[PDB]
């Protein structure tokens, strides 16, 4: 529902150091908007 | 933005109407949330760090102090503490159909709309003096549960009007006046209990309570007189505890009659000599009555 | 004919079960030898047991209350219940669409869910077969594609017809109230009920 | 005796007025009951 | 008692405005209350709204009034936007300090009568206030 | 209670912007509440936002207005990055010390109305409050 | 079949113990002489006795107890369980070269470490011989080199057949349990069960 | 829990910077709260740096940024020591009482969009703060 | 910080920690000497410490130490001790509260609490018998650590949520002055609202038990 | 744990430290860790008067690998170093408790040398250092 970014320094590409924090952000990613519109636009085309 | 009390405002909500108390003279508040915890020791682990969740609101006391207004809309904390009413007359009923306690519901605004909002409310006490001062009522309430907002409804003309002025305590016993007084005291109380409703549905939710029921009332009175006697022999003053008396006690605007009085004393042997006289009805007494006056 | 609660009427939230007590009933005998060996020999149905308690009431949801349970006496049929702690709608789809074997006995299930279904039983979890009203719990599950299979306890009281079908949500216990035969209920001055209290045994 | 009133709405036409709120309005910024994974599956 | 007839009613700009009200008779001699609506036939309502309680005050608007489903008991009573706007335009400037949107603008009150004789061919107030006026932005 | 139609909003800028609303019915006849979407065909949203509370502040943006469902109930309005950048310049040059980017922008106020009449009355003013932007650093 | 314990699934961290209670019996005949002599003599096998509390458990770690119960009751199988505070280290090596003679009996053992062995066993550690179940408690110690001896309770039940090797870590008992036919559960108020709690005993 | 969209970040002088970020949904309607990699298909992330919140500030840096493991919702951002060392020239001088080591730089945004369905786009501004560069006395 | 030292905490230089689970059951026993001139001296033989606690209330902090001791006697003599002796004190700096980086609007004070309960295990005997006896070993209980924050109401736009009243959850806390720093790592939050003249919040806070080991540091100024 | 580790050194004696490196991962419980493999890896430091970069020098530390299985790397400085240091330390002799003595701040640096021709750099710790004076030869 919210969205859980961890993010954490980047020493040697693809290596890392355990100081860590975390954003929460308040509404997933997943959530969708006006792109509703043009998503039933296009599968009505589809159909 | 700050908040201020200083020019905060109360607005009471009751039967789709509300009543704007504008002379208020104090006001005291607190909101809390019960949690439950345990730390669940074992001797696998013998951990440390406790395991713990919030479940509930804390009914919330308020307390006011509030100064008698010409308008008298503050008799309607009488009718919501239950008197039965007759114009300006209240009367308690010798017997009484309620169950519930009439609820009621409760603003308190500020700038900024940074407003809260008391939801199921009940008269718990309403306390009072004559004490040679500015005679300021005391409420008692509860309410069950609390919630920020950012609105209230308005109310501009049920405004509580001007203060009326000063005026002397008399006591009097079938227009016997009373010699020597110095206090009279009063409280009127609607005792009641909370439903405990929480179960297995509620778990992973918020908690309130809901409905309460009315276990008691109460009406008494205190006064302070000193002690003073007629003629060394006299009867009428001793301090033998009196019964089936007829007491009345004013002011210019305030009027409360008990219409039969049982009366215990209690004497202190101060430096002049004083008399405490506990009031209570009889079982047999008929409504006690109050009554208010506008001053012109 | 469900037993009342806040789901079924959110006004009267003092029908909330204060709190519920699940008895298993294993009838069973039992020697210790002096060997030191424990045998057992097992006869008889296991049956499961409820007990509720209620707070005070008030005379409204305790007249539907008992509007409840004369009816009941009256009627001579069950009494069915919900048991919210198990509210979970982790398994879902066209579960008549489910085939079981016939045949199949004895504590282990073997089901072609055809790829119908989404998600998986948890142990714990309770099922039910569609034709009988027996609540039985999961012990242990397994997959293999399409395929799956659940050990399940109690034993099963039937063998399969290959009628049934599956039901892994909104089972109801149905019941019968053995406590009902001395059954009352306290009045108090303040104008409330009282002392009000339920032992039920499922029954078939 | 008793009057009670509520204000007009447009969409309700006329009724009896009653002693609650009707009608509810819900805000959102965004639509969490879709999930792109749903929109793409079915556009796709 | 004035206590219980009080309503302080809140316009707002460049919109009509428009209530709907319900008589019920009541007697609380039974727990709850036994309750009818009145049957409201040959009533009829009255009301308007002016800038002061004194007898030289403007009348800043006229109500709209009608009776609609008298059997059931209720009436409906309306402002159109011109005289939403009127009074908009001629309320006082000196906004509220815990709701800088809104301004007084005066006072008034409902009273309603029989038309036909009945027990009585009379008159009584139902309602009275003071209104005030939300300003508002958009056309 | 009262309508809750005080609701204050926040504008991130420099990036489009948009707002759901769903009109509802709703039945209370059981604990899964029995609410219904409202019809909204021949409906119609309007909404501005001014500097200032008054008969000729400056006028900032229209709001663009569409319904997505006539059947489930649904309408939106939106902002352009464009509008919302036209705001970003006028909007007052004041900061808080814990909270830099956030700046008052305006007033706004959302109308709406049946776009067939029904006469009675036409329209209704659905929320109002004020709009602050957040200020941004990308493009 | 393993309890599940903070060991098994260490993430359970409630599902650890809050009190054990580790009771011998030993049945015997007892007569007591006019002379005021006591006379005992053992007969039939000493058994150790398990009580175990569990602390307040949340609904999941408790649907993983109550499925591995049933489970048990359903395979009729025995209950393995090792007690953490003697599983506390001491010795350590290949016990797998450790070699006992066979024809041992009574309550003395001798083993040859070949000093394989480090560190030695305190009195009231537990000790294991390992094709048998049962459990024994080491009473005394006494090293001369690398041979050992010890003295254990009770006395042994079988005579070493020279293949035996000891066990002195992870022991487990072997056990069945008592409650099973009226075992059942109170969810309190809070969402916690209470009082969960096992009175289990050894089987051989 | 809190809504933090908010996260400062010290960059150290001589050396190159960068930053690897997790992305998970977590669903908290079944207990405990149940997290889920993102699969990061089709997003795309920017961000810059300017040393004030002005319209006018100037740009000190942009971020390289790039898709690590999609599957994962793995990604990554970093900054040049060219970037590196235009930040310390740009910097305050001013020291900072918690930390001597730290100066403050400037301030950032990492914008990141979306485009995965019907081709059309959209972006929103998952996360902002300060920048500071710690100076360092090994080159 | 020896006092933390004794009181449990494992330490690693200046940092201390809490551990999840001790492998602990009698606290750290220790000794103390009260001295006077004319070797007028006291010495209290057994003690364990109880509980540590300080404000940063707009004051110079200052450290409260509850101990118990078992046993004491009068003595004329005392441990000299003098290259280990508590250096001059430290300047004043003001608090900082904050989350992620996050500073918090409106502070009014921090109050911390660190315990360690214990129990005396009686062991009089009739053996002691026209003994004298005193008490000799104790067993710990538990350990808590806790803290309370008091912030002036504030609110940054009507509609807000973040401030609201409501009880957040698994909230990452930093607290610190120039010279010390405390870390809850995740943290659970009590509110309670107060209308005094300004309108006052408390916090209450509490380690969640998933938290890892909250942190405490200091450092020394120049 | 923050990349900040204070360093006290002795006068007039050699001085000496060891680390080494690990992969953690807390999936198994209790948490894994495994040595890193340091092949190729180098370090650097200095030890200077002040973090302006204009400060002076006072001493370079020696380092160097002891195992890279093992993942180990020691650092050190002679007594001719520490007394360079010595020399030139702040005097602010503690009136009450004198051995504890400022003498300035380091950073230590390692290069991910490696195969590919790439380079990168982070920062392992950093610090202030300080001298304990030193009565005897």
């Amino acid at each position: 529902i919210v969205q859980q970014i961890l993010n954490i320094d980047d020493t040697t590409t693809t290596a890392s150091k355990y100081p860590k924090y975390t954003v929460v952000l308040g509404n997933s990613i997943s959530s969708i908007t006006a792109g509703e519109l043009t998503a039933a636009v296009e599968a009505s085309a589809g159909s | 933005y700050y908040s201020l009390m200083r020019e905060s405002k109360v607005i009471v909500e009751y039967d789709g109407r509300a009543f704007h108390f504008d002379a208020l003279s104090n006001y005291d508040v607190q909101t809390s949330y019960e949690e439950f915890k345990t730390l669940r020791r074992t001797i696998h682990r013998r951990t440390n760090y406790a395991d713990s969740v919030i479940n509930a609101q804390t009914p919330s006391s308020i307390s006011l102090a509030i100064n008698f207004s010409n308008t008298l809309t503050e008799a309607n904390f009488f009718e919501w503490l239950g008197f039965d009413r007759k114009g300006n007359t209240f009367l308690l009923p010798l017997y009484s159909n309620n169950i519930e306690p009439i609820m009621f519901n409760i603003y308190i605004v500020n700038k900024d709309n940074n407003c809260v909002y008391f939801e199921n409310c009940y008269v718990s006490t309403v306390d009072f003096s004559l004490d040679k001062n500015i005679p300021i009522l005391n409420v008692g309430i509860e309410s069950g549960k609390f919630s920020e907002v950012s609105t209230y409804r308005e109310a501009a003309s049920i405004i509580q009007g001007e203060a009326m002025s000063y005026s002397p305590v008399i006591v009097s016993t079938n227009g016997n006046i009373l010699p020597g007084l110095i206090s009279a005291s009063l409280s009127f109380q609607q005792q009641c209990s909370w439903r405990e409703d929480k179960s297995v549905f509620d778990i992973n939710k918020i908690y309130n309570n809901k409905r309460a029921y009315v276990n008691e009332m109460n009406a008494s009175a205190t006064i302070s007189l000193y002690y003073l006697k007629r003629f060394a022999g006299d009867m009428v003053y001793n301090i033998e505890p009196e019964t089936d008396v007829p007491l009345n006690i004013r002011n210019n605007n305030i009027s409360i009659d008990f219409p039969l009085a049982r009366i215990s004393k209690r004497l202190n042997f101060s430096d002049v000599y004083k008399v405490e006289w506990d009031i209570i009805p009889t079982a047999s007494s008929d409504p006690v009555r109050i009554d208010f006056f506008g001053e012109i | 004919m469900r037993l009342p609660d806040p789901y079924t009427n959110p006004e009267l939230s003092g029908l909330g079960f204060e709190s519920v007590n699940l008895i298993d009933n294993d009838p069973v005998i039992r020697d210790e030898l002096p060997n030191g060996k424990v045998n057992e020999v097992k006869v008889s149905a296991q049956y499961w047991g409820i007990n509720i308690s209620y707070p005070e009431l008030f005379p409204d949801e305790y007249s539907v209350l008992d509007a409840f349970i004369l009816e009941y006496k009256r009627t001579g049929g069950y009494i069915d219940v919900i048991l919210p702690q198990y509210e979970a709608f982790r398994v879902r789809g066209n579960t008549n669409l489910v085939n079981i074997p016939a045949g199949q006995k004895g504590s282990n299930i073997t089901m072609d869910t055809q790829g119908v279904l989404t998600g998986i039983p948890k142990p714990g979890d309770l099922f039910k077969l569609s034709n009988h009203p027996k609540v039985y719990k999961i012990t242990s599950f397994n997959r293999s594609g399409n395929s799956w299979s659940i050990n399940v306890y109690p034993d099963l009281f039937i063998t399969t017809t290959g009628a049934e079908k599956p039901v892994f949500n909104g089972i109801l216990f149905r019941t019968k109230l053995m406590n009902g035969d001395a059954f009352g209920s306290t009045l108090n001055n303040n104008g409330t009920y009282s002392g009000i209290s339920l032992n039920l045994r499922e029954s078939l | 005796k008793i009057i009670v009133q509520q204000i007009l709405n447009i969409d309700d036409t006329t009724t009896t007025a009653s002693k609650y709120p009707k009608y509810t309005v819900v805000l959102g910024n965004s639509i969490s009951s879709i999930t792109a994974g749903e929109l793409t599956a079915a556009v796709e | 008692s004035t206590e219980n007839r009080v309503i302080d009613i809140v316009v707002d700009e460049k919109v009509p405005y428009g209530l709907i009200m319900q008589f019920m008779d009541v007697d609380d001699s039974v727990y709850p209350p036994s309750e009818i609506p009145v049957n409201l036939t040959g009533y009829s309502l009255r009301g308007t709204i002016k800038s002061s309680l004194d007898e030289n005050a403007e009348t800043l608007a006229s109500f709209t009034t009608s009776i609609i489903d008298a059997a059931q008991g209720a009436a409906a009573i309306s402002l159109s936007v011109a005289d939403v706007t009127n009074i908009g335009e001629k309320a006082s400037k000196e906004r509220d300090k815990y709701n800088p949107r809104q301004r007084f603008a005066g006072y008034y009150d409902i009273l309603m009568t029989r038309d036909v004789i009945g027990s009585e061919v009379s008159s009584f107030r139902i309602m009275e206030g003071k209104v005030y006026i939300s300003d508002g932005v958009t056309q």
